[PDB]
DNA sequence: TTAGGAAAATTTGTTTCATAG
DNA sequence: AACTATGAAACAAATTTTCCT
């Protein structure tokens, strides 16, 4: 009954409302292929499942909380043409689910009810992977697909306003890696200790992610608005066996220490050559 | 249904030097032949092979590795030699 | 079911031989 | 006699799909 193309940006909050995301999806989750059995819902790091909750909605009437697998690349958010949310039901499921479909994106509607304070426990969302040859070979689609295997659980809701104005809120989750192989080999950074410092550095930054090994090297880099790399420093990383999935790196010092404006830098992790994480965000501040 | 009067190299060079950033991933070059000439909408096993071969053997076609895989590009001063 | 593991296939790149012009 | 553009393949390594248990 509403009209919000899945590709349109939406803030996570507006007015007194806020579309939180209590628990988060774990890092890895092997999507399943149509030619195979189901691989379950998206479990949480804890052992349970994700959880989203509204806030400013204090009226008493359920609301439909949408769910679709979104893209997770650099560019803005948009439906991931290679992955579809897949509805699981019955036995090991306590969330009634409705399954729509918009454009080419499958959407799973879950209800948020005042009974639980608008707090749904997403335990019925699965991930289906479509074959690439069938998605790339579509009259219009110019999206890649090869090595394109990370997603974001996108949530969306439409709180109706007594003024006759549909108020849309939306929020994505942290990226999940659906490839079996790109889970055993590619290192991933889930949480970073700090995100900046003066062009001095030296300060330690702890990284929390997966597949971090004794050879996990970190590298900072910089590039202009066109893509041409103009700086490549290999920040010093450490090794701690007691500490399971963390990494301690020493922020290298920016090239031009004589800067009057803050800058934008990126850093990743590399275990071999192909095994490389995504570019992480960081900023160097003036002395 | 008509063998276009161009060499693979010439076309591989055209598809590239026509894309938004003058660089293309192999699959995209394929997508260019396919939607540009009806002759390429069949026998893919044969011409796709031909393209991969032209792309490696001629020095004017250089493979530039990146985060998202690898793209192909043309070096004009080179494509302007021996032809 | 759901989870793991891995065989089968495919994709992408390199090189070799051969033949018609 | 030597090339070139084409065909048809062999192989290897990275990745994606399909099967099994
Ligand atoms: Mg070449």
């Amino acid at each position: 009954a509403s009209l919000p193309p899945l590709e349109w940006p939406l803030s996570s909050q507006s007015g007194s409302y806020e579309l939180r995301i209590e628990v988060q999806p774990k890092p890895h989750h092997r999507a399943h292929y149509e030619t195979e059995g189901s691989r379950g819902a998206v479990k949480a790091p804890t052992g349970g499942h994700p959880v989203v909750q509204l806030h400013g909605y204090m009226e008493n009437k359920p609301l439909g909380l949408q769910i679709f697998i979104g893209t997770a690349d650099e560019r803005i958010l948009k439906p991931h043409a290679f992955y579809q949310v897949h509805r699981i039901t019955g036995k090991t499921v306590t969330t009634t689910s409705y399954e729509k479909i918009v454009g080419n994106t499958k959407v799973l509607e879950i209800p948020l009810e005042p009974k639980n304070n608008m707090r749904a426990t997403i335990d019925c969302a699965g991930i289906l992977k479509l074959r690439n040859a069938d998605i790339e070979l579509r009259k219009g689609e110019t999206d890649i697909g090869r090595k394109n295997t990370r997603v974001r659980l996108v949530f969306r809701v439409h709180i109706p306003e007594s003024s006759g104005r549909i108020v849309s809120l939306q929020t994505a989750s942290n990226p999940i890696e659906c490839s079996q192989r790109s889970a055993h080999e590619l290192p991933m950074v889930e949480r970073q200790d700090t995100d900046s410092c003066l062009v001095y550095g030296g300060q330690q930054m702890i990284l929390t992610g997966q597949n971090f090994t004794s050879e996990s090297k970190v590298v900072f880099t910089e590039k202009t608005t066109d893509g041409q790399q103009i700086w490549e420093m290999e920040a010093t990383v450490d090794k701690d066996k007691s500490q399971p999935n963390m990494l301690f790196v020493e922020i290298p010092e920016y090239r031009n220490k004589h800067i009057r404006t803050p800058v934008k830098v990126n850093f990743y992790v590399i275990n071999g050559k192909r095994k490389r994480s995504q570019p992480q965000h960081f900023t160097y501040h003036p002395v | 249904i008509v063998r276009p009067p161009f060499t693979y190299a010439t076309l591989i060079r055209q598809a590239i030097m026509e894309s938004s950033d003058r660089q293309l991933t192999l699959n995209e070059i394929y997508s260019w032949f396919t939607r540009t000439f009806a002759y390429f909408r069949r026998n893919a096993a044969t011409w796709k092979n031909a393209v991969r071969h032209n792309l490696s053997l001629h020095k004017c076609f250089v493979r530039v590795e990146n985060v998202k895989g690898a793209v192909w590009t043309v070096d004009e001063v080179e494509y302007q030699k021996r032809r």
